C-alpha cells in the first residue's frame, strides 16, 4: 500500500483477465502436444497461421 | 543508459534549452495525464527578468 | 504491456548515475534483480549459462 | 515393401513402413512375442515417419510453395529489404 | 551521411566517460544537494545560471 | 527490349526494365557477380517505377480520370469558384 500510488488502481476488465485463468477447476492435453510444437528457439514454425 | 546520447554534433545538455531535469521531471513526474501536461507547459516559462 | 514496462519505469528509477564497480555487465555489484550472476533452471530460448 | 514382409509386431519389424491407415497398431497385437526388444521402437520411428514424408508427394497440389519467410540473404539484399510471409492467407490456391 | 557520424560518436565515447558528469544528479533530494558533500554545490550560485 | 538483353544480374542491366510482378530478384541471384555495383542501384529503382507506371496503362479504362484535388485557377475563376475533390469516392466507372 506505500510501494504503489497512481501506478495506479482498479477496476472490472483486465484483472478480469485475472479471477477465471489463475483460479478453479478446469484444464487440457493434447495443445499439450502443439506446445512441444512449440518449445522456444526460432523455429520455422515461424511461418503460418 | 546513463545520459542521454545525445551526439555533441547536435548540441549538449548545459548548452541547450531543454536539459536534463526537465526530462527527469516528465519520466518521474506523477499524477495524470492533464494534470502533467498543464505542470509541463507551467514548466516551460522563461527566467529572463 | 508499459506498467510492467513501467516497472521499466519501476526497477531503474529509485538509484543512481554517477559511480560503478569491478566490471561485470554493470555496475555488478548489483544486489537482486540486475547484475551477472543469476543464471538459472533458466531451460528456454537462449543468453545466460 | 517386399520382401521383408509386413509389419505385425513382432520385432523385425520393418524399417519403411510404407503405409496408410495403421489400424495395425491396434488393432490385435495380441500382445507382442518372445523376443528381445529395446529398438525394435526405433525401426517404427524412422520408418513411420518415412511413411509420413513418402506419404505426401501430394497435398503441393494445392499450397502455396514455402516462402523466404524472413529478413535474412538472400544473396543481393542491396537493391532491397528482406521481409517475410507470415502465412495468415488460407494456403489453398482454390 | 549521418550514420558514421553516429558510429564514430558511439566509438569515441565508450572509452570517453572515465567517471560520470555531475548533471544528471538532478535525483537527490534538497537537503542531499544540499549537505557540504555534494560537488555541485559550490556551483550552483545564480539561480538563473 | 532487345538486344541488351535481359536483366540477369549481373550489373549491365538496362534501364527499361518492362516486366510486371516479376518473382525474379528472389528468384535466384545467385550472388551478384565479380563486377563493381554502385548505380546499379539508382538505376534498377528509376526503371522499376516506370515499369509499374507503366504496368498501370490499363486499369484506365475503370477511371475516373484525375482532378485539381485542391483548389486554384483554372484560367477562368471570375464566373465561378474553384473546389477539388478529396479523393474518396471508389473510382471503378464499372
Amino acid at each position: 500500500t506505500q510501494l504503489g500510488l497512481g501506478r495506479h488502481t482498479m477496476t472490472p476488465a483486465t484483472i478480469k483477465a485475472v479471477k477465471d485463468t489463475f483460479e478453479d477447476r478446469a484444464y487440457p492435453t493434447i495443445f499439450y502436444m502443439l506446445e512441444a510444437v512449440i518449445h522456444g528457439n526460432e523455429r520455422n514454425f515461424c511461418a503460418l497461421l | 543508459k546513463m545520459v542521454p546520447p545525445i551526439p555533441p554534433f547536435l548540441g549538449a545538455n548545459h548548452h541547450a534549452t531543454i536539459r536534463q531535469p526537465v526530462a527527469y521531471h516528465v519520466t518521474h513526474s506523477k499524477s495524470d495525464f492533464n494534470t502533467l501536461t498543464y505542470s509541463l507547459l507551467g514548466g516551460y516559462f522563461k527566467f529572463t527578468p | 504491456l508499459q506498467h510492467v514496462r513501467a516497472l521499466r519505469q519501476t526497477i531503474t528509477d529509485f538509484t543512481i548515475q554517477g559511480e560503478g564497480h569491478n566490471g561485470e555487465t554493470s555496475e555488478a555489484l548489483n544486489n537482486i534483480l540486475t547484475d551477472d550472476t543469476f543464471i538459472a533452471p533458466i531451460l528456454w530460448d537462449c543468453d545466460a549459462l | 515393401s517386399n520382401p521383408t514382409t509386413f509389419s505385425v509386431e513382432a520385432i523385425a519389424a520393418y524399417t519403411p513402413v510404407a503405409l496408410i491407415r495403421l489400424l495395425n497398431a491396434s488393432g490385435p497385437l495380441q500382445p507382442g512375442h518372445r523376443v528381445d526388444i529395446a529398438d525394435a521402437r526405433s525401426i517404427y520411428t524412422v520408418g513411420a515417419a518415412a511413411s509420413a514424408a513418402r506419404a505426401r508427394a501430394n497435398h503441393n497440389a494445392n499450397t502455396i510453395r514455402r516462402t523466404a519467410m524472413f529478413a535474412e540473404t538472400d544473396p543481393m539484399t542491396w537493391l532491397r529489404p528482406t521481409v517475410g510471409l507470415r502465412r495468415t492467407f488460407n494456403p489453398r490456391i482454390i | 551521411t549521418l550514420d558514421v557520424q553516429m558510429g564514430r560518436f558511439m566509438e569515441t565515447w565508450a572509452d570517453m566517460m572515465p567517471h560520470h558528469p555531475h548533471w544528471v544528479n538532478e535525483h537527490l533530494t534538497i537537503l542531499q544537494f544540499i549537505a557540504p558533500s555534494n560537488p555541485r554545490l559550490r556551483f550552483e550560485l545564480n539561480p538563473a545560471f
